[PDB]
């Protein structure tokens, strides 16, 4: 289970009649769904695992940071308009951009300062992720360990090979939920907790089909 | 472990009398066999064939036809070059088995339909005609068909079923075809387990035909349907 | 996955030590005999004779409590759709109308009801012990014969898991009827009537509202 | 392979005489091989197979889509009382008060709940797309994209030359539709009208109802 040629797959009982021969079960997260045949080259399939895992990690950081300014908004925390798809414009408010509500916090007005600081920080940090450097060099490009596993959890290689599957499954629906949050903000124009409050107010009447005739081309 | 108490084994075959014998042409190979055949309707009825006579207008005497041969009856040759009279005999046991079953399968499909249609709509099966001659309804929902459209749809569709049913040539397989008609594959294997399935269908066939002949006769007297003529009996029985 | 030592137990992954006399051989073996009632290998048979008859008599019971009240909500004029009020229908002058229909059964004499039940149930539970014209010398719990007409119990391999599905569905039904007796004494309403009131407002129509119902003095 | 004019090295090419020579893996034994893989997406023969069921199913949905988008629109202009005849405005017929009456006829389908439509679409389209991958009662071990048998009832794909000829007709009728069904999308975003309403206007004045009258529509402003 979870590895070998007897792993669960992406269609269940129907899935065994078309599964790619180059997908075997030797990598975590193998459910046998490469019907478009994009990763048949084993060199590109080495790269697409790296692209998938990094995208998942920004998604798990991303999806948690989209709702924590809104759950705190309903628990009586003073924000200046904490909804994720328009909280970037808070820096053009007259009080700068205070962090929680307090002026003795960060208080950033010039975005040119915080932008150019980021690209130098993230420039070397993303450069060190590929080549290595001060937090180790000769390490696995996906799971280096050591400096990024302080708590010793990446031991017991029958457990470490299963926390990967928890790493990517928790990662995949976070990628699927940020693709949620994007579209539910484009169409509706409100925060996802406000959407989740409004679906629970009336689930039969208030759902996505109320917004189905929004993009009809009037010409 | 066992104990024979509260019942008796009787060592027998459960004929339609508690003690008579079995007629000769009935043998226990069929599921419905309880030895019930008065009037000899499935006896092997041998014939005799008479030659044709003389028309022969340019002759002296046009005699008569006379006896040629006493042939024996050969039932259930269902050779399919005929297509309008397949069996070699009208009075053959294998044809009446099939004629009992198809009478059975229409009956119990109709006896249940005579009640479920009434239990929702309230229209009895006797008066189901006029009430849809004006409007085609089903479970209180309207349907777009005229009654002229219903007959052409009926004759064309259920025609081809009754033509395809007449395409099989094996006299057992005309009764129980299976194949596509047994998707669950219940009576397809385990021939003893299939046999008590077959005795359950004929008992539900025999009980159906009597029950449907029950509906019509009491609908001729009373003029009332299946369940409306049931409540009339319980009307006076409860109060009186 | 169900038999032997690599079976699940009542405490799951953190189960530690089951009792010794539960080897993963019989259905419903989750190793939950922490009080140790059935260390006797003879008496443990008698409870497996007795758990299952409780299990089968409770699975058919649940469609006698849920099912008339469920049909009563969808337009069938029952005499008493609530199941614990159903016995009192024979003492009203309309009588026990089956499905609320007067031209059906229409019971009037309550003493004549069980006057013929005892003659049947006496003859039908005595068949389960021994004898009977259905199956003479057969298994005490799984005879097949003509209790299994369709033949879903043909191979001995698949027959083991249907015995498992019989008892897990069965223990689940017996759980609901230690339920069903409490929620009728406490509320006085039907079981789906309590379910219809909980979906309207869950945080108020739960059992903590009735927490002071048996208050003394 | 016979001399069949569509398979092999003498096959016609997507630029005519100016093509020269096809890529080294498009050798001309699959339908619709005009030798056009200039970007080279399918050099891997494992990957090149994966685009062919990806192309053919797109064709077998678009050919239904090309006929399906205009045929209620065509009959709508001759007095059939549809709710909406335009294909991109016909999905919102479930929200009107009469329900989605099929053919504009109230005594037909009469759908009310959009959830009930979608609830039974997934439970059916899951099973038959599940059957298309493998299994299913209509054929167990067959081809992934030419199953035949119960999916060729009239028996007109039996001769290996005629059946190899009709595969060329299927994909070319398909590639005509996929290009054209792409056209329905763009000339509905731009023009805003039904696709025959675009056609009956271009037949009105062809010099002024062409696409250049909509060229300044998306000016940055
Ligand atoms: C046995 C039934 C079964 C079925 C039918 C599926 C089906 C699916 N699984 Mg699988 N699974 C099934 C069993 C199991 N899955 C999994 C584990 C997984 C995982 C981890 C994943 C899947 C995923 C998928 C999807 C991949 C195929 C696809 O991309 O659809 C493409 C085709 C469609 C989506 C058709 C569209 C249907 C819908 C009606 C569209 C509606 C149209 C709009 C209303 C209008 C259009 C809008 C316009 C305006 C732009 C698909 C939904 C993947 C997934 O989640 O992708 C999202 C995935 O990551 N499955 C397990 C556990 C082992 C199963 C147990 O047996
Ligand atoms: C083939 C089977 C068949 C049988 C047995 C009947 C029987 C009947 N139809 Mg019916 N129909 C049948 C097929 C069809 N009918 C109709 C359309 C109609 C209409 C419009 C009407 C009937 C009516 C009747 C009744 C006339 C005699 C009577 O007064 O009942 C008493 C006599 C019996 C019950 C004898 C039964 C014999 C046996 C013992 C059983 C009778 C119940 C009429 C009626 O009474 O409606 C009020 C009527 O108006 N039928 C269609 C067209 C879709 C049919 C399709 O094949
Ligand atoms: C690892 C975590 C785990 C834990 C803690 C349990 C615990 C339990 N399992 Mg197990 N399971 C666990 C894993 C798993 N179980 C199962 C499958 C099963 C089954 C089929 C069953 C159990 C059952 C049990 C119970 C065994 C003893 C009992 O009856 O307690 C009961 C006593 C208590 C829980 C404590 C007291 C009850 C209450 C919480 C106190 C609250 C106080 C009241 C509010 C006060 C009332 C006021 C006044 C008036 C009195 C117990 C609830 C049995 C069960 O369901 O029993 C009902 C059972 O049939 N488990 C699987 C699937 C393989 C597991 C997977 O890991
Ligand atoms: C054997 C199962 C059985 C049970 C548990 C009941 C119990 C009930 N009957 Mg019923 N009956 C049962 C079968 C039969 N009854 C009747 C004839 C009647 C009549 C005429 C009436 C009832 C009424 C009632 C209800 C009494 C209200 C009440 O108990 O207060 C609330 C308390 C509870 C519901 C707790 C019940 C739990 C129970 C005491 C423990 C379960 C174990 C039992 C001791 C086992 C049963 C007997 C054993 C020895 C087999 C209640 C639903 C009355 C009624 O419905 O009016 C409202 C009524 O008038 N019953 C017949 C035909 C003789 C039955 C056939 O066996
Ligand atoms: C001869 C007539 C006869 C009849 C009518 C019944 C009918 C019954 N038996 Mg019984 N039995 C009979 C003889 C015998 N039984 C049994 C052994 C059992 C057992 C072990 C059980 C029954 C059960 C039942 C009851 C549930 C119905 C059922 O089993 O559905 C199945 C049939 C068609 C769906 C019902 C009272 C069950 C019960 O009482 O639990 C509620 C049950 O567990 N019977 C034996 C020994 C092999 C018999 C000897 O012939
Ligand atoms: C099969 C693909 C499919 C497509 C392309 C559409 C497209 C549409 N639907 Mg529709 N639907 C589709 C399936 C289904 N729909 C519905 C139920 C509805 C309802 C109730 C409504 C619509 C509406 C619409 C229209 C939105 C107006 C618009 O987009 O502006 C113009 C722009 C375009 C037409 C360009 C669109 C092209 C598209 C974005 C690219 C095509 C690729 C897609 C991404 C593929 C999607 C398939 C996926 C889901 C597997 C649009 C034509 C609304 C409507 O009726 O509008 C008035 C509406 O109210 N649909 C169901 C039943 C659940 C479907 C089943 O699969
Ligand atoms: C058992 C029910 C079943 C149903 C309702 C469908 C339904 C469908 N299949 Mg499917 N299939 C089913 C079983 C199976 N299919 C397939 C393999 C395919 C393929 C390869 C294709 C379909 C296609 C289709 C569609 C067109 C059918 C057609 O060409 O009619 C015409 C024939 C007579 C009227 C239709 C949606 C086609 C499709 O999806 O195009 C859009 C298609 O290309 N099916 C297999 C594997 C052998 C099955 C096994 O049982
Ligand atoms: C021999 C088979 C048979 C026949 C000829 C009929 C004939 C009829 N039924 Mg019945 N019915 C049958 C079996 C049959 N039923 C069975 C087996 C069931 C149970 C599933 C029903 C349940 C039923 C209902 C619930 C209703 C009918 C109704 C009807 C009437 C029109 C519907 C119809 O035929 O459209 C074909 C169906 C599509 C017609 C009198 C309707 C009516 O108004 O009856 C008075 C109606 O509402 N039938
Ligand atoms: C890819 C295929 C496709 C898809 C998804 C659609 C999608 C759609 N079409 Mg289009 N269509 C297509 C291809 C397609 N079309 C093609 C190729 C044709 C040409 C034949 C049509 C012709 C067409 C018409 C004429 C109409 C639609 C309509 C519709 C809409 C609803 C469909 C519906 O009501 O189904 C329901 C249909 C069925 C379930 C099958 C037909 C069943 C009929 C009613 C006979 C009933 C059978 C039987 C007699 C009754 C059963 C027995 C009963 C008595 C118990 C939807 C937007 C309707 C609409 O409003 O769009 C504008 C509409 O009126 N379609
Ligand atoms: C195992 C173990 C282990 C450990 O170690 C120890 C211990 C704990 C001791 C143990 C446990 C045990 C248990 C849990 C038990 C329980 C049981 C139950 C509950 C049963 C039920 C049981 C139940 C039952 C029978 C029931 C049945 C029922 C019925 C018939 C009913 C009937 C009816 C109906 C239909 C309805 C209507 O209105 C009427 C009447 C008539 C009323």
């Amino acid at each position: 289970e979870w590895y070998g040629p007897d792993r669960p797959k992406f269609l269940g009982p129907f899935s065994e009649g078309d599964t790619p021969a180059y997908l075997t079960g030797e990598f975590p997260g193998d459910y046998g769904w490469d019907t478009a045949g994009l990763s048949a080259d084993p060199e590109t399939f080495k790269r697409y695992r790296e692209l998938e895992l990094i995208h998942a990690r920004w998604a798990m950081l991303g999806a948690l940071g989209c709702i924590t300014p809104e759950l705190l908004a309903k628990n009586g925390i003073p924000f200046g308009e904490a909804v994720w798809f328009k909280a970037g414009a808070q820096i053009f408010a007259e009080g700068g951009l205070n962090y929680l509500g307090n002026e003795n916090l960060i208080h950033a007005q010039s975005i040119i300062a915080t932008l150019a600081f980021q690209v130098v920080v993230m420039g070397l940090a993303e450069a060190y992720r590929a080549n290595g450097g001060p937090l180790g060099e000769g390490l696995d490009p996906l799971h280096p360990g050591g400096a990024f596993d302080p708590l010793g959890l990446a031991d017991d290689p029958d457990t470490f090979a299963e926390l990967k599957v928890k790493e990517i499954k928790n990662g995949r629906l976070a990628m699927f939920s940020m693709f949620g949050f994007f579209v539910q903000a484009i169409v509706t124009g409100k925060g996802p907790i406000q959407n989740l409050d409004d679906h629970l107010a009336n689930p039969t009447a208030v759902n996505a089909f109320a917004y189905a005739t929004k993009f009809t081309p009037s010409a | 472990r066992s104990g024979g108490v509260g019942y008796r084994k009787y060592q027998g075959d459960a004929l339609w009398l508690p003690n008579t014998t079995r007629p000769e042409w009935l043998d226990g190979s069929l599921p419905g066999d309880r030895g019930f055949d008065p009037l000899g309707l499935s006896k092997p009825s041998e014939f005799v064939v008479i030659g044709v006579d003389e028309n022969d207008q340019n002759a002296a005497k046009n005699n008569k036809g006379s006896v040629e041969a006493i042939v024996q009856a050969t039932p259930d040759e269902v050779s399919s070059e005929n297509r309008l009279a397949p069996y070699s005999e009208v009075f053959g046991l294998a044809r009446f088995r099939e004629c009992e079953l198809i009478h059975g399968r229409w009956a119990m499909l109709a006896c249940l339909g005579a009640l479920v249609a009434e239990a929702t709509t309230g229209v009895s099966w006797v008066e189901a005609g006029k009430v849809e001659l004006d409007g085609a309804s089903y479970a209180g929902l309207s349907l777009p068909f005229s009654i002229t459209q219903l007959i052409w749809i009926e004759v064309i569709l259920v025609g081809g079923a009754e033509f395809y049913r007449n395409s099989e040539t094996n006299p057992e397989k005309r009764c129980y075809p299976g194949g596509v008609f047994d998707p669950l594959k219940l009576a397809s294997e385990d021939e003893e387990r299939a046999f008590r399935l077959k005795t359950a269908e004929i008992k539900h066939a025999r009980l159906a035909m009597v029950s449907f002949f029950g509906y019509g006769v009491q609908a001729l007297s009373t003029g009332e349907g299946a369940l409306g003529s049931l409540a009339k009996f319980a009307d006076g029985l409860n109060n009186g | 996955f169900w038999y032997g030592p690599e079976r699940p137990l009542f405490l799951g992954a953190f189960t530690g030590e089951p009792p010794s006399y539960l080897t993963g051989e019989f259905p419903g073996d989750y190793g939950w005999d922490t009080a140790g009632l059935s260390a006797d290998p003879e008496t443990f048979k008698r409870y497996r004779e007795l758990e299952l008859i409780h299990a089968r008599w409770a699975m058919l019971g649940a469609l006698g409590c849920i099912f008339p009240e469920l049909l009563g909500s969808y337009g069938v004029p029952f005499g008493e759709a609530v199941w614990f009020k159903a016995g009192a229908q024979i003492f009203q002058e309309g009588g026990l109308d089956y499905l609320g229909n007067p031209n059906l059964v229409h019971a009037q004499s309550i003493l004549a009801i069980l006057g013929t039940q005892v003659l049947l149930m006496g003859a039908i539970e005595g068949y389960r012990v021994n004898g009977g014209p259905l199956g003479e010398g057969l298994d005490k719990l799984y005879p097949g014969g003509s209790f299994d007409p369709l033949g879903l119990a043909d191979d001995p391999d698949t027959f083991a898991e249907l015995k498992v599905k019989e008892i897990k569905n069965g223990r689940l039904a017996m759980f609901s009827m230690f339920g069903f007796f409490v929620q009728a004494i406490v509320t006085g309403k039907g079981p789906l009537q309590n379910l219809s009131d909980h979906l309207a407002n869950p945080g108020t129509n739960n059992a903590f509202a009735y927490a002071t119902k048996f208050t003394p003095q």
